[PDB]
């Protein structure tokens, strides 16, 4: 299988530039292109083979690439310019992909998300299932990255988080929870939930006790 | 002037089938290539299929290939997505898009999508566990307690603290949706540690679509 790997989130000030990068393997033998997605909205083509620019795509999104890492440059950031973005191209024989995307936010007083982790209650225990809350409060902008940890070793299966909510302080709330069985929880000896929110970690762990 | 519109998105379960469509208008549809591509609610872009014009060549992903099969009317300019086998992974927003025609082959026109959800959930009630920390958090100035009302459905849920009374330190965050179609959120009210064994902290959740009313006094 093949990956886009772009950055998750990346904020800017009213005024700035902004810069999302996308590297790939195969991107230096296939074209690179930029989408545009507003909340609750279809995405919108900005960029196309590598450099490319639409004519209703302002002069400001820059698109670029060389090697194996692709450039959307997003110069005099708007309020507007407030979205995500996904970079395309494809495999080594020509089957179509997509980036994991990234978010791209814009101004208010930045700030570190409050996180919270909870082990699963001996009574959910009893009803033979597990479950780890993770809670992420007052954070901003609204972007944040939620990874899970077997005794320092990573896992996916069993991970569903929220998308990022505004709380009525103009801050962001998120949620993340990992699903065990009882026989999980208790076979390791301690499980953490990372959240990473501008280059910022906060790494909370509980362990059976 | 390019305008594109899908439909047929609903409700289904899973191994039932669907059938989307894709009406394009401003412009020959014949003369591009199509393209499907799916997005789960709070996830990533994932491609799913392109058909050639003339429709002499169909691509999948993976993940569909073999139960989803793409079909054209270039006459009725419309492009068709037949889902078949349903997986709860299908469930997301199915965009059809216009193929451009440089580069390799990115859409440049998407349609709003329909969305397509895929369940079984009928209306659960949910189940209500404390949250409280081990011993470390447990030795903290104000540590925090909370309920976790875990697999309800379909939203909304109330909570509140002490039938109203508590307020100040309430934090009742967003439902997250679980695989298996059901909601879980969880409600935590910050709390000094010292006073925590003299006073009680109860939360009432309230699921009416359930018919469901849970109080739950957590303790230290
Ligand atoms: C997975 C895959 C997707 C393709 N998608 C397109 C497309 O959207 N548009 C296009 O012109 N060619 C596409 N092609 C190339 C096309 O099949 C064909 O090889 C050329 O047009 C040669 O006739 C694709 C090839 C593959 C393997």
């Amino acid at each position: 299988s093949y990956e886009l790997k772009q950055p998750p989130s990346v904020s800017v000030s009213p005024g700035q530039t902004a810069r999302i990068t996308c590297s790939g393997d195969v991107l230096p033998k296939k074209y690179a292109y930029w989408y545009q997605e507003r909340s609750g909205q279809a995405p919108v083509l900005v960029v196309y083979e590598d450099s490319g620019r639409p004519s209703e795509i302002p002069e400001r999104f820059s698109g670029s690439s060389s090697g194996t890492k692709a450039t959307l440059t997003i110069s005099g950031a708007q309020v507007e310019d407030e979205a995500d973005y996904y970079c395309y191209s494809d495999i080594s024989n020509g089957y179509p992909l997509f980036g994991g995307g990234t978010k791209l936010s814009v101004g208010q007083p930045k700030a570190a998300p409050s996180v919270t982790l909870f082990p699963p209650s001996s009574e959910e225990l009893q009803a033979n299932k597990a479950t780890l809350v993770c809670l992420i409060s007052d954070f901003y902008p609204g972007a944040v990255t939620v990874a899970w940890k077997a005794d320092s070793s990573p896992i996916k299966a069993g991970v569903e988080t929220t998308t990022p909510s505004k709380q009525s302080n103009n801050k962001y709330a998120a949620s993340s929870y990992l699903s065990l069985t009882p026989e999980q929880w208790k076979s390791h000896r301690s499980y953490s939930c990372q959240v990473t929110h501008e280059g910022s970690t906060v790494e909370k762990t509980v362990a059976p006790t | 002037e390019v305008q594109l519109v899908e439909s047929g998105g609903g409700l289904v379960q899973p191994g039932e089938s669907l059938k989307l469509s894709c009406t394009a208008s401003g412009f020959s549809l014949s003369n591009y290539y199509m393209t499907w591509v799916r997005q789960a609610p709070g996830k990533g872009l994932e491609w799913v299929t392109n058909i050639r014009p003339d429709e002499t060549e169909k691509f999948y992903s993976d993940s569909v290939k073999g139960r989803f099969t793409v079909s054209r009317d270039n006459a009725r300019n419309s492009l068709f997505n037949s889902m078949s086998l349903q997986r709860v992974e299908d469930t997301a927003t199915y965009y059809c898009a216009r193929v451009s025609d440089f580069g390799d082959y990115g859409p440049d026109f998407w349609g709003q999508g329909t969305l397509v959800s895929v369940t079984s959930a009928s209306t659960k009630g949910p189940s209500v566990f404390p949250l409280a920390p081990c011993s470390r958090s447990t030795s903290e100035s104000t540590a925090a307690l909370g309920c976790l009302v875990k697999d309800y459905f379909p939203e909304p849920v109330t909570v509140s603290w002490n039938s109203g009374a508590l307020t100040s330190g309430v934090h009742t965050f967003p439902a997250v949706l679980q695989s298996s179609g059901l909601y879980s959120l969880s409600s935590v009210v910050t709390v000094p540690s010292s006073s925590l064994g003299t006073k009680t902290y109860t939360c009432n959740v309230n699921h009416k679509p359930s018919n469901t009313k849970v109080d739950k006094k957590v303790e230290p």
